[PDB]
């Protein structure tokens, strides 16, 4: 479970992200497509090149889900319910992939948060992304 | 890295396999046990229940095709990457199949061999087949880009 | 994540295990050590040779913990609380190894319970082992 | 197998890595972010809090040794297996370290490089390092049995 300290750590990190959440979402997806090419198999309909508006638009949606997850950190299952239906029953992204994107979101945060990305905050964020991931796959079977 | 005894263990058991039955069985169980793998098979008709998935002739037909190619690859255990190159390219470039699906089907196939062969699927026989399903999955993932 | 039908399926299948629990546990572990040699890094203190009393005894502890889990499928976090602590704080087995033992338990049940291992029971047992796994790694961090 | 331009992104970035500092930093983070990894460092003294872990001199010392070996490895990107064979045997037969830990350390190191270097740690540079850290972990896993 997310501890009170984790919840505090996540909120302060995401707090400093602030208005750049969208941008960072898009960067994390780019990082993922390049680091882990198999993740591209979910996107044969997108132009995945650097700067792609489809990646920027998707990145903004991913980031807003996370902003929503942080704002309902005590109540994530419900907040993400529509997204967990959509991944379980339509997109059907293999659960392995959430770990890849989590790592890439963590890297993006690290690369933009020189003060805030302390060992403890890094620990809380990984927990928080594992947790979002878990909720997002909780309806898969 | 299969040993000489591990290869002949693999070959020995496979000579007893009805590929088309085992294929339809394994692909069926894939879609049942890991339902998100159904994403590729919208055109296949009824997948509403375990029985419907197992019964569906298209599931069986595709199962026969995949395990047939798997079967043919057991003649080339020292070049799985080579044998599976063009199919790797196809699953990446046209089919957009996440190579994780190869790993899941690999472990489903192991469950099916164990069910089918019982006692005969011994712990050393399993270990040999695990190297096989790893190798085939890795090989089919190899040309992804 | 465990539906009522999963719970019926698991109880049915595992009820058939019965007095073989010890033996099936031992077999799963042996399947694990031979199939996934990295798992042995957790047992350098054991005679891991075939038929070793250390592996039979351990097999029986794992099987009995599973029986406990089945008998309390509604309340697994509680029933497995001590075991949870032990793996989190002392044994500290990397979580990936639970997938490897689960898959080996599934193979064992498959090779031993041919009438019971229907596709739906297969999916139910897999979900069950994944659920016990999640319980056993609940307190890791 | 890393591409030539991935080799040179790796090389260029590493020229600026203080190996001692980054090593200490990455091992410390491993032990904080994935605290079960502490199971290998029972004799290391105080690991009770993030601050204790990060300032622990034995953590820092060992972190220098580990990343130093990693560093040496970056001169042999075409034969990570041969380069790490002896440490692979050591880590299996003497230390009993589950090779999954190499993967976790790989990913912590990537986060450290990103944190430390910021925007210079571009998505192409990251991609090249991912291949490196998978190669290293694979090579360190290679002689397990
Ligand atoms: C942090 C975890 C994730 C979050 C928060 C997330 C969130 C979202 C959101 C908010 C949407 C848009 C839904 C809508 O249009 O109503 C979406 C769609 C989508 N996601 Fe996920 N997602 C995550 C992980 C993943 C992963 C790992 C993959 C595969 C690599 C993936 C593949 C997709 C795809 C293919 C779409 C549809 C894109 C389109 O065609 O517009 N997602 N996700
Ligand atoms: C043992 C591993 C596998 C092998 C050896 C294999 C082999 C094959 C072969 C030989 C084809 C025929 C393509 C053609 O006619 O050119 C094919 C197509 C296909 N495969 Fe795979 N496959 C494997 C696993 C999978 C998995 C796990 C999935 C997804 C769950 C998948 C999805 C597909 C799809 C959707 C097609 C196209 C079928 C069609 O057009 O009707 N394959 N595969
Ligand atoms: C199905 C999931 C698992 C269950 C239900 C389970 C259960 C148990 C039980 C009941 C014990 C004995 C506790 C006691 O003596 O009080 C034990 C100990 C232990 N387990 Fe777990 N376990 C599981 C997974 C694993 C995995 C995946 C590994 C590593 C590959 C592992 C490694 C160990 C080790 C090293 C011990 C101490 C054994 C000894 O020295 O006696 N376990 N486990
Ligand atoms: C980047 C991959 C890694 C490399 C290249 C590496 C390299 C090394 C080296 C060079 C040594 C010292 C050899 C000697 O004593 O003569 C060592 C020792 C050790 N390593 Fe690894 N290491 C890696 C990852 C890990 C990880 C992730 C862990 C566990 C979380 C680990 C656990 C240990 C332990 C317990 C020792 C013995 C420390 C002691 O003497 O008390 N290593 N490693
Ligand atoms: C029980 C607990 C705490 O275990 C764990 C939680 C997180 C991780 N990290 C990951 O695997 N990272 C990871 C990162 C990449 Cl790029 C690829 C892959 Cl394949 C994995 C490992 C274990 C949990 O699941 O919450
Ligand atoms: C969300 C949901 C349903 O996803 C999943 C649950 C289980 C699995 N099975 C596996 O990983 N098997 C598996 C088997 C082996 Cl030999 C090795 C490894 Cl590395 C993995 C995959 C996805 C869940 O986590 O419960």
């Amino acid at each position: 479970v997310l501890s009170p300290a984790d919840k505090t750590n996540v909120k302060a990190a995401w707090g400093k992200v602030g208005a750049h959440a969208g941008e960072y979402g898009a960067e994390a997806l780019e990082r993922m497509f390049l680091s882990f090419p198999t993740t591209k198999t979910y996107f044969p309909h997108f132009d995945l090149s650097h700067g792609s508006a489809q990646v920027k638009g998707h990145g903004k949606k991913v980031a807003d889900a996370l902003t929503n997850a942080v704002a309902h950190v005590d109540d994530m299952p419900n907040a993400l319910s529509a997204l967990s239906d959509l991944h379980a029953h339509k997109l059907r992204v293999d659960p392995v992939n959430f770990k890849l994107l989590s790592h890439c979101l963590l890297v993006t945060l690290a690369a933009h948060l020189p003060a805030e990305f302390t060992p403890a905050v890094h620990a809380s964020l990984d927990k928080f992304l594992a947790s979002v991931s878990t909720v997002l796959t909780s309806k898969y079977r | 890295h299969l040993t000489p005894e591990e290869k002949s263990a693999v070959t020995a058991l496979w000579g007893k396999v009805n590929v088309d039955e085992v294929g339809g069985e394994a692909l069926g169980r894939l879609l049942v046990v890991y339902p998100w793998t159904q994403r590729f098979f919208e055109s296949f008709g009824d997948l509403s229940t375990p029985d419907a998935v197992m019964g569906n002739p298209k599931v069986k037909a595709h199962g026969k095709k995949v395990l047939g190619a798997f079967s043919d690859g057991l003649a080339h255990l020292d070049n799985l990457k080579g044998t599976f190159a063009t199919l790797s390219e196809l699953h990446c470039d046209k089919l957009h199949v996440d190579p994780e699906n190869f790993r899941l089907l690999g472990n489903v196939l192991v469950c099916v061999l164990a069910h089918h062969f019982g006692k005969e699927f011994t712990p050393p026989v399993q270990a040999a087949y695990q190297k096989v399903v790893a190798g085939v999955a890795n090989a089919l993932a190899h040309k992804y880009h």
